[PDB]
RNA sequence: AACGAAAGUCGGAGGUUCGAAGACGAUCAGAUACCGUCGUAGUUCCGACCAUAAACGAUGCCGACCGGCGAUGCGGCGGCGUUAUUCCCAUGACCCGCCGGGCAGCUUCCGGGAAACCAAAGUCUUUGGGUUCCGGGGGGAGUAUGGUUGCAAAGCUGAAACUU
């Protein structure tokens, strides 16, 4: 059945893009995926979306320019310390001058280059590029 | 098998393509015609190449061959229609409803040249 | 176009699409033709809307002047009902006609003598003409394609929607190219009709040249 | 599709513990038959007295009679 | 692209896809560009003033290059609204 | 190397069709891999119709005809040319072929 | 061999076999 | 397609699709009331009910629970609420 | 050098100025003395694998020679073209003509802390041809080119100073190998960065301006 | 732990045809094989066992996403008409669409693949939704032994030495 939301939503996100569609309908909504497209939309990657009630866990329609190379998950959620993010960031991203890791920390969620300025590390949620 | 090869036809249309001011539809003159526009080594290559252009020239001057160019074309515009009332002037049109509301609906249908006719009952346009 | 009352359409441009019956599709649709239907009828017949047609072409003609040289527009026609439309429209405006069998090749063999390099394609049908559509992508062509209800979308840019199946209505439609193109450069005051009538632009058949041969 | 949660590692070890005795030298270098059959015992070398001259002929598409010691 | 004295480094800028914003690259051979000509308001003739537009060839084959058309002629002024 | 798609059969979505024994060799084929052909004929020829006709005491009698269902196993069609063998790109023509001119 | 066979072959040796070492 | 807007749907594509593949579901079933022709109780009824409605007065069925929408009785008369 | 094409007419005469032009278009290169006439001097071949191919016949074997040869300029410029032909010189010089019209610009980028000029390629770009998966990864400054052989020699070619690699399949084929590493490195002008975000200003195309010098 | 084709085994009833083994004929140098005549055990049923098949989509299961098209099976909704006949007649049979689930199809430069081909065998070096059994060059061999299941035929678990 339908396990960790934040994966299929993200491979909905994936697939609309590599057709060059413009608008996406993604369900459910969390608020995992709201802070998460939060983080990705803070970059200049997706642009406005909404958040659609009903009254049941909602859906999400996004906009997209495509910019978007490629949107993961990573799972089970791994514990990142902070000397295992250098290990992680040379692992998933394709460059040093690009590319995040997103990361769930006791700040709150926040990409890999925040996490290192605020000196926290937690664990990782998935990564875009 | 009278058949003619490959050199006898198409040496003979690229004769025919340039030079169409001196060709006819005489055998003997175009036989003659033969040794002035080309070099050819001997007769019954030549008598064969002025048999093709005498039925090519045969052919040609009723209409258009497919392996000739539109030098054909210079001798129709060298020597080549509409109908006094056009056929799209005609002062009933007959529209089944559909378009009727189309046409209201892009402000039109105010002016009547028109005549809408009755709508088809049944259904059945498939094939079975 | 343009949201110009200038260049919108008039009754007599209506009175030419009804009679010639451009806004009769066909019987079936190309998934990405359903945005320019009104309604599908009881006969099973769809109704190609009128005003998407006079858009599309007018946006065509628009693409088609912004060429500067006129020569290297070419227009294609392999079926019989348009070959006479595209030599007078090739006659009329200074495009350059490939009428009757397209020989492959023609845009990316080099060294055959037709190799020709354009920089805009007309075609009459998409479907039945799709061998220049097809090699229209090696050499980065547009495309316009006057386009029916069923017929494939693949590799044409502008799509003008009509029947492109009967006699009056493809020559009708190539007639309302050459016009637009014409008053579009400057050739043509908008204000008079053009001296031209469109039965220039029909196909003739031969059953129809020898009923008009033979005189009563 | 492998198992690969976040609590499974036992099943990861004790999969791949027993899926490592299909590899031939793994099984052929750690069961131990192969060390008792072996005529050296894993030595490098052998000292051994020669009981009988022989001479064998080469695999088939060589034609030698090859000089060997029994 | 650009290093830390402030040089532009990079051989040239490729063009992106108006429909897509897919980088059109040296050998996208079946990607457009199109010139559609503009007119003058009150007399309806072309002034030579353009709008170009630019379609990758992978949002060609698919059949989608049409409505992209539509839309880009459509929002700057060349369709109309109905 | 798989050869058809079908299999050869019209076994889509079901475990187990009954066979059927073929009528020229009696080798037990399933009910829709033997090729089944429906063989209608007058029952006296066309050649002896003629002289029939003169030897009936009933004014204009319309002979009937033989109704016979022929199945037929994959290899004797092959011997018996009911169906031969085609290429490997026109296998996915399965419109039966013209009877008519 | 039609491994069938090889099957049989093999099946009719070791039913042999277990006859011949259940006697003592 | 694929310029589509997913967040202002037409209302022909918003009947069209299945109660549950909406952007907010929302049911196919409408609260009815039938009158009987002879007496004077307006009686409501479901639209997809699935027992027998009983009148209370002249105690007569008003309809039928069938696999889809329930038959009501002929020459009765109904309109929906809201 | 007679011009059979419009490109080969503009560049021909000075109105092409640079070969970015013909590939920020992607106008198609269909002859070979642009090649020589923009890189020149900078041109060096090294030929990658002769091998023999062999036909059955009832004439016994006919027995071809197939030849592959890398092309480059090393700052951007790489090219592999691949002509079979039956004498082994003929398949050579077909193979460096081929290798000229196929060149195709490399875009070369930093490893962190950007100063300077760019050594390796962007990004990890991965490319795929036959069953081989050639993975260019960016590297520091000054760690040579880490690959096979047959790799080194195209990314040495294309400008690239420093790189890592991993393969994967049947590497030994080498026609495969050369030709996924040319998808790799042919790949970094179509990778979409983060820099390149820009909303990008269309020019005037080479046959659109210089055509009323064209028609002369 | 339940069911599991056919053959098989045991107890009983039944036995028309087919039919291993077998007895004869004839084809061949020879056929103890195909080809004919007859036939036991079996095929058939009621109880008790055995648990293997190319048990095949040679493709585990649940969920998501990703182009079209025209029919077909079932259930539902909405639409010109046409037909009952024996009461505008009831309700069914057809016609044009829509939604869900299902067996399948044709097409496509979505994408994959070594290719055959596949709308999944796709979204995979731009590599992690969950989970179960299993494969590691070819033979040796599914053999030897050990274990257990079975009245029996056998089933499941099941290796080396050596060789290439
Ligand atoms: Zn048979």
């Amino acid at each position: 059945v339908r396990m960790n939301v934040l994966a299929d939503a993200l491979k909905s996100i994936n697939n609309a893009e590599k057709r060059g569609k413009r608008q996406v309908l993604i369900r459910p909504c969390s608020k995992v995926i709201v802070r998460f497209l939060t983080v990705m939309m803070k970059h200049g990657y997706i642009g406005e979306f909404e958040i659609i009630d009903d009254h049941r866990a909602g859906k999400i329609v996004v906009n997209l320019t495509g910019r978007l190379n490629k949107c993961g998950v990573i799972s089970p959620r791994f514990d990142v310390q902070l000397k295992d993010l250098e290990k992680w960031q040379n692992n998933l991203l394709p460059s040093r001058q690009f590319g995040f890791i997103v990361l769930t920390t006791s700040a709150g969620i926040m990409d890999h280059e925040e996490a290192r300025r605020k000196h926290t590390g937690g664990k990782i949620l998935g990564f875009f590029f | 098998g009278r058949v003619r090869t490959k050199t006898v036809k198409k040496a003979a249309r690229v004769i025919i393509e340039k030079y169409y001011t001196r060709l006819g539809n005489d055998f003997h003159t175009n036989k003659r015609v033969c040794e002035e526009i080309a070099i050819i080594p001997s007769k019954k290559l030549r008598n064969k190449i002025a048999g093709y252009v005498t039925h090519l020239m045969k052919r040609i001057q009723r209409g258009p061959v497919r392996g000739i160019s539109i030098k054909l074309q210079e001798e129709e515009r060298e020597r080549r229609y509409v109908p006094e009332v056009s056929a799209l002037d005609q002062e009933i049109i007959e529209v089944d409803p559909d378009t009727k509301e189309m046409l209201k609906l892009l402000d039109f249908g105010s002016l009547s040249n028109l005549q809408v006719t009755q709508p088809t009952v049944g259904m059945n346009f498939k094939t079975p | 176009s343009g949201a110009l009352d200038v260049l919108q359409m008039k009754e007599e441009d209506v009175l030419k699409f009804l009679a010639a019956g451009t806004h009769l599709g066909g019987t079936n649709l190309d998934f990405q033709m359903e945005q320019y239907i009104y309604k599908r009828k009881s006969d099973g017949i769809y109704i190609i809307n009128l005003k998407r047609t006079w858009e599309k072409l007018l946006l065509a003609a628009r693409a088609i002047v912004a060429i500067e040289n006129p020569a290297d527009v070419s227009v294609i026609s392999s079926r019989n009902t348009g070959q006479r439309a595209v030599l007078k429209f090739a006659a009329a405006t200074g495009a350059t006609p490939i009428a009757g069998r397209f020989t492959p090749g023609t845009f990316t063999n080099q060294i055959q003598a037709a190799f020709r390099e354009p920089r805009l394609l007309v075609v009459t049908d998409p479907r039945a003409d799709h061998q220049p559509l097809t090699e229209a992508s090696y050499v980065n062509l547009p495309t316009i394609a006057l386009c029916n209800t069923d017929s494939p979308l693949r590799y044409v840019d502008i799509a003008i929607p009509c029947n492109n199946k009967g006699a009056h209505s493809v020559g009708l439609m190539w007639w309302m190219l050459a016009r637009e193109v014409l008053r579009m450069r400057g050739t043509i005051s908008r204000e008079h009709p053009w001296e031209v009538m469109p039965d220039l632009y029909f196909y003739r058949d031969p059953e129809e040249i020898e009923k008009e041969e033979q005189a009563a | 599709g492998k198992c690969r949660g976040l609590r499974t590692a036992r099943k990861l070890r004790s999969h791949r513990r027993d899926q490592k005795w299909h590899d031939k030298q793994y099984k052929k270098a750690h069961l131990g038959t192969a060390l008792k059959a072996n005529p050296f015992g894993g030595a490098s070398h052998a000292k051994g007295i020669v009981l009988e001259k022989v001479g064998v002929e080469a695999k088939q598409p060589n034609s030698a009679i090859r000089k060997c010691v029994r | 692209m650009q290093n830390d004295a402030g040089e532009f480094v990079d051989l040239y800028v490729p063009r992106k896809c108006s429909a897509s914003n897919r980088i059109i690259g040296a050998k996208d051979h079946a990607s457009i560009q199109m010139n559609v000509a503009e007119v003058d308001k009150v007399t309806g003739r072309f002034n030579g003033q353009f709008k170009t537009y630019a379609i990758c060839g992978a949002i060609r084959r698919m059949g989608e290059s049409d409505d992209s058309i539509l839309r880009l002629a459509k929002a700057d002024g060349i369709v109309s609204k109905n | 190397t798989k050869k058809r798609r079908n299999n050869g059969r019209a076994k889509k979505g079901r475990g187990h069709v009954q066979p059927i024994r073929c009528t020229n060799c009696a080798r037990c084929v399933p009910k829709d891999k033997a090729i089944k052909k429906f063989v209608i004929r007058n029952i006296v020829e066309a050649a002896a119709v003629r002289d029939i006709s003169e030897a009936s005491v009933f004014d204009a009698y319309v002979l009937p005809k033989l109704y016979v269902k022929l199945h037929y196993c994959v290899s004797c069609a092959i011997h018996s040319k009911v169906v031969r063998n085609r290429s490997r790109e026109a296998r996915k023509d399965r419109t039966p072929p013209p009877r008519f001119r | 061999m039609r491994a069938k066979w090889r099957k049989k072959r093999m099946r009719r040796l070791k039913r042999k076999r277990r006859k011949m070492r259940q006697r003592s | 397609p694929l310029a589509k807007d997913l967040l202002h749907p037409s209302p022909e594509e918003e009947k069209r699709k299945h109660k549950k593949k909406r952007l907010v579901q929302s049911p196919n079933s409408y609260f009815m009331d039938v009158k009987c022709p002879g007496c004077y109780k307006i009686t409501t009824v479901f639209s997809h009910a699935q027992t027998v409605v009983l009148c209370v007065g002249c105690s007569t069925v008003l309809c039928q629970p069938t696999g889809g929408k329930a038959r009501l009785t002929e020459g009765c008369s109904f309109r929906r609420k809201q | 050098w007679m011009p059979v094409t419009k490109l080969g007419r503009l560049v021909k005469d000075m109105k092409i100025k640079s070969l970015e032009e013909i590939y920020l278009f992607s106008l198609p290169i269909k002859e070979s003395e642009i090649i020589d006439f923009f890189l020149g001097a900078s041109l060096k071949d090294e030929v990658l694998k002769i091998m023999p191919v062999q036909k059955q016949t009832r004439a016994g074997q006919r027995t071809r020679f197939k030849a592959f040869v890398a092309i480059g300029d090393y700052n951007g410029h790489v090219g592999l073209g691949v002509k079979c032909s039956k004498e082994v010189a003929t398949a050579i010089r077909g193979a460096i003509i081929l290798a000229k019209l196929s060149i195709v610009p490399v875009r070369r980028g930093y490893w962190g802390n950007k100063i300077g000029k760019p050594h390796t390629v962007p990004c990890k770009v991965t490319g795929r041809c036959g069953s081989v998966l050639v993975r260019l990864i960016p590297a520091p400054r000054g760690t040579g080119i880490v690959s096979a052989p047959v790799p080194k020699k195209l990314l040495m070619m294309a400008g690239i100073d420093d790189c890592y690699t991993s393969a994967r399949g049947c590497t030994a084929t080498l026609g495969n190998f050369a030709k996924a590493t040319f998808d790799a490195i042919s790949k970094t002008y179509s990778y979409l960065t983060p820099d390149l975000w820009k909303e990008t200003v269309f020019t005037k195309s080479p046959y659109q301006e210089f055509t009323d010098h064209l028609v002369k």
